[PDB]
């Protein structure tokens, strides 16, 4: 049962990298390719840092 | 007085070309470039200064950086253009101007003298290639126009456009922020980096090349002279490194990976602007610069268009000597002992922790470790079964050169206490 | 002060064009509209200081030319044979 | 240099010739017959398609409104210089030499290329 | 003062508004324009003379004429073809078009400063000096920067 029990603790870990990596695609589906996506979203970064630097 | 080589060079070919031919052309480029670069080498410790042109330790050290990178890349073009070789002496020289100079202005007739030839550069007439090209000159001109009204700001907070000014509260803060976000975009810091994936991605391998170690180099040069907030530059360091490191994982295609793990060393490069040390600042710069032109000369080696992520592996069986320099470049660029790589990252994060900023060092060290996922499936892929690829090996100037890289690579991570010495005055 | 408060609001405006506009054309007038707000600015921050901002805003019209030309030569290079310059058409790369 | 009073003097020039143009406009435009006709507001030529259905224009002119654009910049630097000359002495003369040398270098390329093309 | 300077301010305001909201292209340059005259005249008004001249001369003589040639070699007129309309993005952006304002103005408000000097009008008699002096390394780099403009342009149409 131990041994079953540290197949899921390394499958965990695993999981715990396919996290990671479903949160880098969902960050990468970021980049979508329209100019105008980009243009936006540096807008807003450029706003945001402005306003952090208060 | 480099300027004027640089200048004497550019405007002479301009003409010659019309009688030259392209080749001829190119060989003179080349020679003006090692010129310039070796009066670079006999004024090390001769600070010289007319205007608002002030030669110092982070002029001295980044020019001779873009001008490695440029000579590299004109070791590799061949086309029957001439222009494609003016060019990048004309970048060469701007990027000197942004580096070498305080006025903010000036900075910005620099910053339009290197962008302009870069967007042309890129242009192999791949439809992908002029949307990259297109892509970039809009979100170019959006940050120039960022950094211009933050110069405007920066005039308004005090009666001279040079830095080095006290500067006052929040005027001052936003005129800095405003300068920062254009300089930033030429340095390839998040949220502002969306441009570079798709645009190392379009461009010919050569001029990603040319981009990834001069651009970089000029743009952190002029990122120096700005005495940027602590918090900002928290806030860019961490979406940067973790919107890099995640998005990377997550790519299919070598140079779009390469775009992000840049994207990911800008981040890690601003660290150093706690401080703002320009020493270590400058050896990391010189070692980034160093590995990733051995790479996009390989990479160029491979194929020009786009090189997908099987196409680096089995180079080893098909060039020993490029595999073992992919492999250790790998290594430098993800930061690893005994390698020059490490000594830079090193050396930022102890300026970065010097300067007391911990969550964000902690944060960017855990997504340096998250990034040996792609940093291996690079480097060690040297070695796997050769796929489907188109494979051109290359002349002997690009393996001796990617041989001296390397082998300069991993001896500044193992003596560092040879030129680290002399990044300051230059004793 | 009035003037400098216009400068800030026309970068805005340039800015509601470059996001608004979809045409490369209409994006690099608005670019043009945000330049000449900041040449406002200088200009004021001239008078405030001492005339420096008016030769800087010179040199800001001179990028403008230079911008200006290679822009349109790109527009024309690409969208020449080419159908409407719409970015939108141009999506081939993705993240 | 001029006092701001001949600049309200040339606004009142510009509203004065604006009103007898539109007053020109509203003489032209009241008097008339008026009887509109299909094929008198068709275009021009003959049935349809004067030029009708043609390619774009060449791209010359483009290239001269550019050409254009630069060197009216080149004349506005220019000028300061053509103004303030004697006090900038044989440096200042210098100066707006190489200035123009390198511009002229510019013309030089574009016209050892040429453009009929 | 404010007499006309109000009608200065609501012209250059109407102006970007045409230029940012209508669609049709010859009208927005033709707006552009209208606003460069205000503005020119609002230079004048600043004492700022020499650089209005030349922004009337450069910016509306030179600039938008060839953004005029080029948009009447190619007609470009009716922009709303191949849409993707992203219609969110239109209320947003004005979203974004007032923060970049806003920010801005916090910069600005509360601020006093010195309005204070006699320029003597900004006649190129006294500019001369300035450019060919403290600003000429940067009128070389500017003259420079227009012959790699010019280069870069050739080389990039060049059909053949």
């Amino acid at each position: 049962a131990l041994f079953y029990g540290d197949r899921g603790l390394l499958s965990g870990y695993f999981g715990l990298g396919g996290a990671a990596r479903s949160l880098g695609q969902g960050l990468a589906r970021l980049q979508t390719g329209y100019l105008r996506v980009y243009a936006l979203l540096f807008v807003l970064g450029a706003l945001l840092l402005l306003g952090v630097m208060r | 007085m480099t300027l004027a080589i640089l200048a004497v060079f550019s405007v002479a070919l301009t003409l010659l070309g019309f009688v030259l031919p392209p080749q001829g052309v190119k060989r003179a480029t080349l020679l003006g470039l090692a010129l310039a670069l070796a009066s670079l080498l006999l004024t090390w410790g001769k600070p010289f200064a007319f205007g608002p042109y002030a030669v110092d330790g982070v002029s001295q050290v980044f020019t001779l950086l873009a001008l490695l990178g440029a000579l590299w890349t004109v070791g590799l073009v061949r086309s029957g253009r001439f222009e494609f070789y003016l060019l990048v002496l004309y970048a060469a020289l701007g990027m000197h101007l942004l580096a070498s100079t305080r006025h903010l202005l000036l900075m910005l007739v620099a910053l339009e003298a290197l962008s302009l030839p870069l967007y042309a550069l890129a242009t192999w007439r791949r439809g992908q290639g002029l949307e990259a090209a297109l892509k970039y000159f809009l979100l170019g001109a959006l940050a120039a126009a960022f950094f211009l009204y933050g110069a405007a700001l920066f005039y308004g907070a005090t009666g001279s456009l040079v830095l080095g000014a006290p500067g006052e509260g929040p005027l001052y803060a936003l005129a800095l922020g405003l300068l920062l976000v254009g300089l930033g975009f030429k340095a390839a810091l998040a949220p502002f980096h969306f441009w570079t994936p798709d645009v190392y991605q379009g461009s010919p391998t050569p001029v990603v090349l040319f981009m990834a170690t001069s651009v970089k180099a000029a743009a952190f040069a002029a990122l120096l002279r700005v005495a940027a907030p602590p918090e900002a530059l928290a806030l860019l360091v961490a979406l940067s490194v973790v919107v890099g490191n995640l998005a990377a994982l997550a790519q299919k295609e070598a140079k779009r990976l390469l775009a992000y793990s840049s994207i990911a060393h800008a981040g890690y490069m601003a660290l150093a602007l706690y401080t703002g040390n320009a020493q270590a600042l400058g050896f990391y710069l010189l070692t980034y610069v160093l590995a990733t032109g051995l790479a996009f000369a390989v990479l160029s080696q491979i194929s020009p268009d786009r090189v997908p992520l099987e196409a680096l592996r089995g180079l080893y069986r098909k060039d020993p000597l490029l595999g073992l320099a992919f492999l250790v470049a790998m290594l430098s660029l993800l930061g690893l002992p005994p390698l020059a790589g490490f000594w830079g990252k090193y050396l930022a994060f102890a300026e970065a922790a010097r300067a007391g900023a911990w969550g964000v060092l902690v944060l960017a060290l855990v997504t340096s470790a998250v990034s040996a996922y792609y940093y291996l499936g690079l480097g060690l892929a040297v070695f796997a079964r050769p796929e489907e690829t188109p494979f051109r090996p290359g002349p002997p100037w690009a393996r001796a050169a990617v041989v001296a890289a390397g082998v300069l690579l991993l001896a500044l991570g193992l003596l560092p206490g040879l030129v680290l010495p002399a990044l300051a005055a230059g004793g | 002060m009035s003037y400098l408060l216009t400068s800030a609001l026309l970068f805005a405006l340039g800015v509601y064009g470059v996001l608004t506009r979809r045409t490369a054309i209409l994006v690099f007038l608005s670019i043009e509209l945000m330049l000449n707000a900041a040449n406002l600015s200088l200009v004021g921050f001239a008078r405030a200081y001492g005339l420096d901002g008016q030769v800087a805003a010179l040199m800001v019209i001179a990028v403008a030319a230079a911008e200006v030309a290679v822009g349109l030569g790109l527009i024309v290079a690409i969208f020449r044979h080419r159908e409407s310059t719409a970015v939108d058409d141009l999506s081939e790369l993705r993240g | 240099m001029a006092p701001i009073q001949e600049y309200v003097g040339t606004l009142i020039y510009v509203g004065v010739a604006l009103f007898i143009g539109v007053a020109a406009l509203l003489v032209g435009a009241l008097l008339g017959p008026k009887k509109p006709g299909r094929a008198k507001l068709m275009p021009y030529e003959s049935g349809n398609d004067p030029a009708g259905e043609v390619k774009r224009f060449p791209v010359h002119f483009y290239v001269v409104a550019m050409l254009f654009i630069l060197f009216d910049v080149e004349v506005a630097f220019l000028w300061p210089y053509a103004v303030s000359a004697g006090g900038l002495g044989l440096y200042g003369f210098l100066g707006v030499l190489a200035f123009t040398l390198l511009l002229f270098v510019g013309f030089l390329y574009e016209w050892w290329k040429g453009v009929m093309r | 003062m404010s007499l006309l300077e109000g009608l200065a301010l609501f012209l250059l305001l109407l102006s970007g508004v045409l230029v940012v909201t209508l669609r049709n292209a010859i009208h927005a340059a033709l707006a552009l324009i209208l606003n460069f005259l205000v503005l020119a005249g609002v230079y004048v008004a600043l004492d700022a003379r020499f650089l209005g001249f030349i922004q009337v001369i450069v910016y509306a003589g030179a600039i938008v004429v060839l953004f005029l040639f080029v948009i009447m070699l190619l007609f470009a007129a009716q922009g709303e073809i191949g849409f993707d309309p992203l219609v969110r993005s239109r209320p947003l952006a004005a979203l974004l078009a007032l923060g970049v304002a806003g920010i801005l103005a916090a910069g600005l408000w509360g601020l006093d400063l010195a309005f204070t000097q006699d320029l003597k009008g900004g006649l190129p008699q006294a500019l001369g000096p300035l450019l060919y002096g403290d600003w000429l390394f940067v009128l070389l780099a500017v003259g420079f920067l227009l012959m790699a403009a010019t280069v870069v342009a050739v080389a990039l149409v060049e059909p053949g």
